[PDB]
């Protein structure tokens, strides 16, 4: 989950 | 005229945002900046006061994950910092009961924490409390009838769809019902006599289903979805309607905020953030  | 807070989150890196929200004229204020960039964090109120807690900051330098708490008054438009946590908590769950905040689950590194702690803001210190069942990180918080939930999550090896509850008065933690879906990264919050879980992330997509879980019935069920799928996302509470602001959907970080009335079982896109973020805490005050 990169993207926070 | 209480305000929707919406504090850092994500958007290339770990941010320092400070906007307000006003429901019932549809402006946006911009406020100080966090003393420090943070994204995957969590926002709450005690006394008219706003905090941030955990989250990271991944910018150019490298990752640091946050053990802080930060106290912003909106009389002021000052920060000021308070005591650590006892370890940092990335992808934080928080919760206020009896003017406490209790951090919950998150990570550090590749530590999956079930450890919970609780801050009392007249002394400004923490104290462990009884850890939970699983290890959760990307767990939405609720409070509701001075009873905590943990919902969903990542333990560090499958995404979950288990829930427990917090009885302070005993301090014990239970499972509950568990969700119909797997989700890490949601926007948990109560309205009414419910808990919401909205969006997150199942392993495979982006959600815009939402379901609730009644806690007369012990039961979770779909209400009506989300126009955005989104992991993520802030959400809150302002006069009956759920809040949900940003996430990211797939492809796009939103700047979408929508808006759920439950007497009337619909979603309706409200405003828009000044720029698409992910990963914010957000309060209302």
């Amino acid at each position: 989950e990169w993207w926070w | 005229g209480r305000l929707i807070y919406t504090a850092g989150g994500y958007f290339r890196q770990s941010l320092s945002y400070l906007e307000a929200y006003n429901p019932s004229d549809g402006t946006w204020l911009r406020l100080a900046d966090l003393q420090v960039p943070r994204s995957g964090l969590a926002g709450c109120v005690v006394g008219g006061l706003l905090y941030a807690v955990g989250g990271r900051n991944n910018s150019p330098d490298g990752n640091t994950d946050s053990s802080a708490l930060d106290c912003y008054n909106p009389m002021t438009n000052q920060w000021s910092p308070c005591a650590p946590m006892s370890v940092p908590r990335n992808r934080i769950g928080v919760g206020v009961i009896d003017g406490h905040i209790y951090a919950v689950g998150g990570s550090h590194g590749c530590i999956h924490h079930n450890s919970v702690e609780r801050y009392e803001p007249e002394r400004d210190e923490w104290h462990l409390v009884a850890p939970m069942l699983t290890r959760r990180i990307g767990v939405g918080v609720a409070v509701l009838n001075r009873l905590l939930y943990a919902v969903g999550g990542f333990d560090g090896t499958n995404r979950l769809n288990s829930a427990e509850c917090y009885y302070p008065e005993r301090n014990e933690w239970r499972m509950i019902t568990a969700m119909n879906t797997i989700r890490s990264g949601a926007g948990v919050c109560v309205l009414h006599n419910c808990i919401y879980a909205a969006g997150g992330y199942d392993g495979q997509d982006q959600l815009n289903s939402v379901e609730r879980y009644d806690v007369e019935t012990e039961t979770w069920t779909f209400v009506a979805p989300m126009k955005h799928r989104r992991s993520a996302l802030g959400i809150t509470v302002h006069q009956g309607r759920i809040y949900v602001l940003g996430g990211y959907d797939g492809h796009t970080f939103l700047d979408s905020v929508e808006c759920y009335d439950p007497d009337t079982d619909t979603w309706s896109e409200v405003t828009r953030m000044t720029s698409g973020r992910s990963g914010v805490g957000v309060a209302v005050t």
